[PDB]
């Protein structure tokens, strides 16, 4: 390896290498991200009010 | 703990949260 | 700041007349209304889907 | 393994092979779901406050 | 933490200050 640089120097028979490259080429994919811990969604009320809706869900 | 209650007095809604055993207890009263 | 019998209605409707009272007293001061003639006071209008 | 990415790199004789994967379809399944540890229900009251 | 807001009178500016996700929340308020 290179240091801690995500590359990597590898060195062998030509045979090997054009074996290893394919497997490499299969097995090797980005990680997947994490989705998130926090969502916002935002209700444009037309019937009740805002305040009052807040105060009741909080029970306040 | 205790189930939440919320009152809505608008439209006279009573809203039970809690785990599912605290919550068949209020929707039976 | 007055103090009305009529503060904790939903809905009201008046016609008649209305005494204002303001006495000063060290233990709060009285100020009052007070309505004659018609009051008609609603409490809490709850109306189901029927 | 190849790491924590949920494959396998699995390499034997083809008899061996063509009986692994008949079993491993047999016996591999995802795993199940918790349900959830909290509920809501709505009431619309007719009757009382 | 919560992102910061500094609001001018003004000019009727609004300035927030946090964490890029911080940030993006206010962005779509």
């Amino acid at each position: 390896p290179v240091g801690q640089t995500g590359q990597l120097v590898l060195n062998g028979a030509q045979a090997q290498l054009d074996t290893a490259l394919a497997l490499l080429e299969q097995v090797d994919r980005p990680a997947p991200v994490a989705e998130s811990r926090t969502v916002q969604r935002v209700f444009q009320l037309v019937n009740a009010s805002a305040e009052e809706v807040k105060a009741t869900l909080e029970g306040t | 703990q205790q189930a939440t209650l919320i009152a809505d007095k608008r439209t006279n809604s009573l809203i039970v949260r809690g785990t599912p055993e605290q919550v068949a207890q209020v929707a039976e009263l | 700041g007055a103090q009305n019998a009529s503060s904790g209605a939903a809905a009201s409707v008046k016609s008649g007349g209305r005494l204002e009272i303001n006495i000063p007293s060290a233990a709060g001061n009285i100020v009052r209304q007070i309505d004659y003639g018609l009051n008609l006071d609603f409490f809490s209008p709850q109306v189901a889907p029927d």
